[PDB]
């Protein structure tokens, strides 16, 4: 058995990280007080859940997690809510003020007096693990902390941990719910820092939940907790595969293996179905292929933009519920044919398939209605690179007049570190449409 | 009040659709940069597609449909017709192509090259992309290696018209809406040589080559028998009836139909916007040409076409109610046919 | 706890301040006598960021009243909410300023400085972690202008890294007192030009126009145009006195609202002065319900903030909003993308079901400072007036600075105007 | 259709269907970045002092 700390750095990154671990007790039968009595091994056992939770003399299954931000509001409701029970002091660190949406805010100024602290209550944590895998971090684009801080952390582990592999769930900013004007800054910045200590990063765009929580669960305007109990359905059946009983993606260094051949491209596209509104009575079931169709819709995607004009390097199928091998090879075969799936010549044309037979589960009380069967598609396409596009854009619209840089420079920032990560990104940009693509009549 | 932008200042089509739309005073034009609209009249090559349908709050247009160039590019279309189960190597109104570079196919093509003038059977090809019509495959090859070329046979049986004994060809319009409704313009135009056809010399390509840029930089008798050498379906049709007892709708617009539905229908699943989050239009420009058996052949498939000028008041503001007030609407009688 | 400390300057400084605190004490349910009777908790959620709390469970405004006269201090002392201040907090002289700039920065204000200081460090000391300062002050007098800069200079010396916020009452001819105004606003500016982080001008003639014109009111006193100002302050700060995601501290707005240090005067608006949500929207982005005197058709936004407040369809909000904009988007640079940002809070001010406020930065600010700038140089090429300033130490070397300093301004807002 | 790698437990099983063949910054060196930016703030910082002194 070997265990995986997840790291919880910014508002983003803690507050989804409470909708998570707030799931994964649900899903291992893990009471609010840290006791599970399905667990017949009190205060020890190496089962496939300890990868994610240690256990005290006591029975208490504690979650191997550290939350970390630069302001202590969101980390209080931890230390005060339904499962303030769950973790010790030590894994909560909070600052006196925060980056104030400035990249060069968290990581310079303020990380660099809080990064010790932060390394040695992992050390504390890692110290607990006979074999520790590596780490999840959970993180926004655009915040100062979720940016700023998140990179200096990536650069400090793969110091202290370099045998170890490292995940990203990235929160992909959208102005439907967005704070500042500078998140583009901060993408991109974060991004170029970050780009050579992550092993595989999931971004997530509010815009594409958003719209999910609009189209799908008949939410008008979608907060951040209905935003975070979708975005933990799709995490858990991403992390489902590293604490339940299984042989796919059973080892974070499998992540890398089966989506990531080409190291800069280590962006895999989420696609998650069915998502169903649990004010609707009565649903109809949907069965093997008609979600596993639903995964190459672009309205299921957790990135807005069209696989159909990309071209897949790896493809794997996360199903949680009643399926069977023959059902889905059966909806495979029907897929192959009808909709464009162009898979890079460099890389076999097939579909690496995970069944994990437990339901996804539901928060009671949340928005999802509870279904027999669920699917999660990772395919790393091309397509994903419209993201970055996109992002990239509004970062130059803003940075030709120089708007807004006198803030990152006042940190301590040099102006010469925009452009340096703007030329990064150029050439990821590149590396995407090296792989991919091929008037007046 | 809708926005649009106007990204291509060389198209005469939205020229005009962008005139009318001010033309309406619910319709204000923005900067080429400006991503707060509505509508985008879109450069014709690297639009940005992957920036649309983000803006908050808007619902977004393109005049181009992302993809749609498989059939509008005379080396992707060949590839797509022999490669598209729907269409097939045995697809009966497209005439038998070739790409070969200067996964290629020069190879067959000399294999059936040896079966056609072996057999006395007429053996004339025509190479394209600067354009070479040649009677052994020897000359032809060394054209193209002298960018991606496609040899085709070359209709040795054209429909002449009379008098005149000169051959043509046909463009037909066709409007895909966001709903992928496929509008074929019920006006088309001919294109017609003014020069008798020749079938012995392949040098001189002004009465084998029928468009408007060669018909008049060269043209000898540009307008004897008809102005600006265009005849239109009016006069068309009423001449087929006069010289072969058949009306323009049975013998030709048929096949045009059909060959319109089939290349649109094939695509559709890799183009349609019907579940993305931005919606597309697209006027294309067909050309087909015709041989002495009134059957139809498909040339090739435009994505950026012009109008007949004659026809630009019509099916621009055809264009605009069928395209974008069905999306945007304003505050019957149709021009097209619906297939 | 993020703790700001408010400072007022000056008769228009403590007139305006005495109405702000009664405005917001009303809204969190403190009474004159710093007791608390609310009856949402959301009141004192956040009620330490301009709230000190003693024994009793009594709350005692974070506030510094200044000037150098006691005039004003006695009437806020026996106004309606006097007692709620520490009464240690009012620091006052007897000289006056007498309407001039020099006498506040440089000899009466220089005598009093010090005193306002130690109480400034006494409040942020007992502060968790200190947000920023804001200031109340007028800019045509002497007091509010002359030595409320010079207060802001010396916070900034001894608190570099925090926030230094000012509501700013900028003079007009159609609402003044004395004809020196535009030489005391000419040398306020310059100061805050370089040590303010944002401002929000208010312009006494557009409070005039808005209780003249829309407002109906025959002959508005300074008590009509503080009403408005009053409302306005409290808009302004809803989205720092209750719980809120966006412009959540002093810092945060500063960052998403000031894309160039130099350029960071806002122009503030109100509406109403029940509505529905588009009505609310096109009353608070036209120029009659803005209160800085200057046409935003006249220029382009960098960045604008609306806060709504009360019970309303929050899909209505985002569609009115997103229309307002994708409407008359001619007025906001195409070169920052999703430059307006807006918030909503539930709690709506005393007598509204729901009001909308409007925070922009707008490059049409320039038309203020290019009145000022016209203003001042009809005197100043005569040198009229000067021996009010020369006496009190000031060479006319000064006053040509501030001016170019001034004019510099405004043509650095026409560069982006063009932009 | 081929079908590898089938392996089957009590709660899930896991397989691999092919439909065709295939065609850093040191402690120290982190440390000096971070130290770099500090003093460029003190630096900042030292002149907007030395113009408020002034
Ligand atoms: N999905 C989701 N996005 C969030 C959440 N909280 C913040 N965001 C997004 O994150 C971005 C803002 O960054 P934050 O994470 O809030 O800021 P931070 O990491 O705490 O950094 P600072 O506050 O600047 O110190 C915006 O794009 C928000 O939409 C959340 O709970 N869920
Ligand atoms: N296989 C074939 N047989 C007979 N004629 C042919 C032919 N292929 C092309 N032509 C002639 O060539 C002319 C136009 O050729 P083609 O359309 O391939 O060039 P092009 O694409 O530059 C025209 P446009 O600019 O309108 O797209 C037509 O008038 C047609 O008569
Ligand atoms: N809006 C408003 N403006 C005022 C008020 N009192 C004075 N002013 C304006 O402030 C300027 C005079 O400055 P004042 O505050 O009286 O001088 P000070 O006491 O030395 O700071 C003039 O422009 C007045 O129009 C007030 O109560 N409300
Ligand atoms: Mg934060
Ligand atoms: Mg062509
Ligand atoms: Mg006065």
């Amino acid at each position: 058995m070997r265990e995986c700390i997840s790291i919880h750095v910014g508002q983003a990154g803690v507050q989804i990280g409470n909708a998570c671990w707030e799931l994964y007790c649900l899903e291992h039968g893990i009471q609010p007080d840290g006791q599970m009595p399905s667990d017949k091994t009190i205060g020890g056992g190496d089962d496939s859940f300890n990868t994610f939770f240690s256990e005290t003399g006591a029975g208490k299954h504690v979650p191997r997690a550290v939350f970390v931000d630069l302001e202590p509001t969101v980390i209080d409701e931890v230390r005060t809510g339904t499962y303030r029970q769950l973790f010790h002091p030590e894994q909560l660190i909070t600052g006196k003020e925060d980056a104030a949406n400035n990249y060069a805010r968290g990581h310079y100024t303020i990380g660099k007096e809080i990064i010790d602290l932060v390394l040695d209550r992992i050390r504390k944590l890692a110290d607990q693990c006979t074999g520790l895998q590596g780490f999840l971090v959970f993180h926004s684009f655009g915040g100062g902390t979720g940016s700023g801080f998140t990179s200096l952390l990536m650069e400090r582990l793969s110091v202290d941990y370099g045998k170890k592999s490292k995940l990203e769930f990235s929160i992909y900013p959208a102005p439907q719910v967005s704070t500042a004007v500078v998140e583009p800054y901060n993408s991109i910045l974060t991004t170029h820092t970050t780009l050579e200590h992550s092993d595989c990063a999931f971004m997530v765009d509010n815009e594409a939940i958003y719209d999910i929580c609009r189209r799908n669960l008949d939410i008008e305007r979608p907060t951040y907790t209905n935003l975070n109990r979708l975005i933990s359905q799709i995490v858990s059946s991403i992390t489902a595969s590293l604490r339940f009983d299984g042989a796919l993606n059973v080892d974070l260094t499998e992540f890398q293996t089966n989506l990531v051949p080409y190291p800069r491209i280590h962006f895999p596209l989420a696609t998650y179905a069915p998502v169903i509104s649990a004010e609707k009575a009565y649903h109809e079931q949907l069965s093997v292929a008609e979600i596993t169709n639903a995964c190459f819709e672009p309205a299921n995607q957790m990135v807005k933009c069209d696989p159909r004009h990309g071209k897949y390097m790896a493809c794997c199928l996360l199903y949680r519920g009643d399926v069977v091998p023959k059902d889905v090879n059966a909806a495979i075969a029907t897929i192959k044919t009808k909709r464009s799936i162009q898979f890079v010549d460099w890389c076999p044309t097939g579909f690496k398939v995970g069944i994990n037979y437990q339901p996804p589960t539901v928060v009671p009380g949340g928005d999802l209605a509870k279904v027999q069967r669920a699917v999660c598609m990772l395919s790393n396409t091309t397509a994903i690179a419209e993201a970055w596009a996109r992002l990239d854009h509004k970062f130059d619209l803003m940075y030709a007049k120089r708007a807004f840089v006198h803030w990152y420079v006042g940190e301590g920032m040099e102006e010469g570190e925009f452009s340096e990560a703007r030329e990064d990104m150029a050439a990821l940009e590149k590396d995407y449409e090296e792989v991919g693509v091929d008037g007046e009549e | 009040m809708y926005t649009f932008v106007v990204r291509d200042e060389n198209s005469s089509v939205y020229a005009e659709v962008s005139r009318l739309l001010l033309a309406t005073g619910q319709w204000k034009r923005l900067r080429k940069d400006n991503p707060r609209f509505n509508l985008m009249l879109g450069e014709r090559n690297r639009l940005p597609f992957g920036r649309l349908g983000h803006e908050p709050g808007l619902v977004q247009l393109v005049n181009y449909y992302r993809g749609a160039d498989k059939l509008c590019r005379k080396a992707s279309l060949v590839k797509l017709i022999k490669t598209s189960p729907e269409l097939s190597e045995s697809c009966t109104w497209f005439p038998e192509s070739y790409v070969i570079y200067p996964t290629d196919e020069r190879e067959v093509f000399l294999a059936a090259y040896n079966r056609r003038r072996e057999g006395r059977e007429g053996n004339v090809w025509i190479a394209k992309s600067g354009i070479l019509i040649s009677s052994e495959a020897s000359e032809l090859l060394d054209f193209i290696d002298e960018q991606v070329h496609v040899i085709q046979k070359y209709l040795e049986k054209p429909l002449l018209l009379e008098p005149g004994h000169r051959k043509f060809d046909i463009r037909s319009w066709v409007l895909v809406d966001h709903l992928y409704n496929i509008y074929l313009y019920r006006e088309g135009v001919l294109r017609t040589s003014s020069e008798p056809y020749n079938s012995a010399n392949f040098q001189d390509k002004t009465c084998h080559l029928t468009n408007h840029c060669i018909q008049k930089e060269y043209s000898k008798n540009y307008g004897r028998y008809e102005e600006g050498n265009e005849m239109f379906f009016e006069e068309f049709n009423q001449y087929l009836m006069d010289a072969l007892n058949t009306t323009l709708e049975n013998s030709i617009l048929l096949q045009i139909k059909h060959i319109i539905r089939s290349c649109l229908m094939c695509i559709e699943p890799a183009i349609s916007t019907k579940h993305l989050h931005y919606q597309s239009f697209q006027l294309f420009g067909f050309d087909f040409m015709v041989d002495e058996e009134l059957k139809v052949w498909l040339i090739e498939v435009n994505g950026a076409p012009a109008c007949a000028q004659k026809l630009y008041a019509e099916l621009c503001q055809g264009i605009v109610d069928v395209a974008i007030s069905s999306v945007f609407p304003l505050a019957p009688t149709s021009i097209f046919i619906k297939l | 706890m993020r703790e700001i400390v408010h400072i007022q300057a000056g008769q228009c400084g403590n007139q305006i301040g005495a109405k702000f605190w009664e405005v917001i004490s009303d809204e969190h349910g403190i009474d004159p006598t710093g007791s608390y009777h609310g009856d949402s908790d959301l009141q004192l959620e956040r009620i330490n960021v301009y709230y000190n709390e003693a024994t009793g469970n009594k709350y005692v405004p974070r506030a510094i009243l200044v000037d150098l006269e006691p005039g004003t201090m006695d009437s806020v002392r026996s106004g309606p909410f006097g007692q709620i201040f520490r009464p240690d907090n009012f620091v006052f002289g007897q000289s006056g300023a007498g309407n001039n700039w020099a006498k506040g920065h440089y000899t009466e204000g220089a005598e009093l400085v010090d005193s306002v200081l130690d109480v400034v460090r006494k409040e942020s000391e007992s502060c968790d972690c200190l947000q920023g300062f804001q200031l109340t002050h007028s800019l045509g007098g002497g007091t509010g202008s002359g030595m409320g800069t010079l207060l802001i200079s010396k916070i900034r010396e001894e608190y570099p890294d925090r926030i230094m916020n000012t509501f700013s009452v900028m003079p007009s001819p159609k609402v003044s007192d004395t004809v020196v105004e535009p030489y005391n606003a000419t040398l306020s500016v310059h100061q805050l030009v370089e040590n303010t982080d944002e401002t929000y001008c208010i312009d006494n003639e557009a409070l005039y126009d808005i209780c003249f014109r829309t407002l109906k009111l025959t002959t508005p006193t300074y008590g009509d145009l503080n009403h408005l100002v009053s409302a306005t302050m409290s808009g302004v700060t809803t989205c720092l006195r209750f719980p809120g995601q966006l412009n959540a501290d002093l810092r945060k707005l500063a960052v998403n609202m000031v894309p160039f240090p130099r350029l960071h005067f806002f122009m503030p608006g109100f509406a109403p002065l029940a509505l529905t949500v588009p009505e609310l929207t096109q009353q608070m982005f036209d120029s009659k319900n803005m209160m800085a005197a200057c046409d935003p058709r006249h220029g382009r936004y960098l960045t604008v903030a609306a806060i709504f407040r009360g019970r309303m369809s929050m899909k209505e909000v985002d569609e009115q909003m997103l229309n307002v904009q994708n409407k008359n988007s001619s007025y906001f640079v195409e070169w920052i993308p999703n430059n307006v940002k807006t918030a909503v809070c539930d709690i709506p001010p005393r007598g509204l079901k729901m009001s909308a406020t409007f925070i922009g930065n707008s490059t049409a600010i320039q038309e203020l400072f290019k009145r000022i700038s016209e203003q001042f140089t009809a005197m100043f090429r005569r040198k009229a007036f000067l021996h009010w300033y020369t006496g009190e130490g000031m060479d006319e070397m000064e006053f040509t600075e501030a001016e170019s300093n001034m004019n510099d301004l405004v043509s650095e807002y026409q560069q982006y105007q063009d932009a | 259709m081929e079908v590898i790698e089938l392996n089957k437990c009590t709660s899930g099983q896991s397989f691999e269907v092919i439909l065709k063949p295939p065609s850093d910054p040191s402690l120290e060196e982190i440390q000096k970045k971070l130290e770099a930016a500090e003093e460029r703030r003190k630096y900042q910082e030292a002149e907007l002092l030395k113009h408020l002194a002034e």
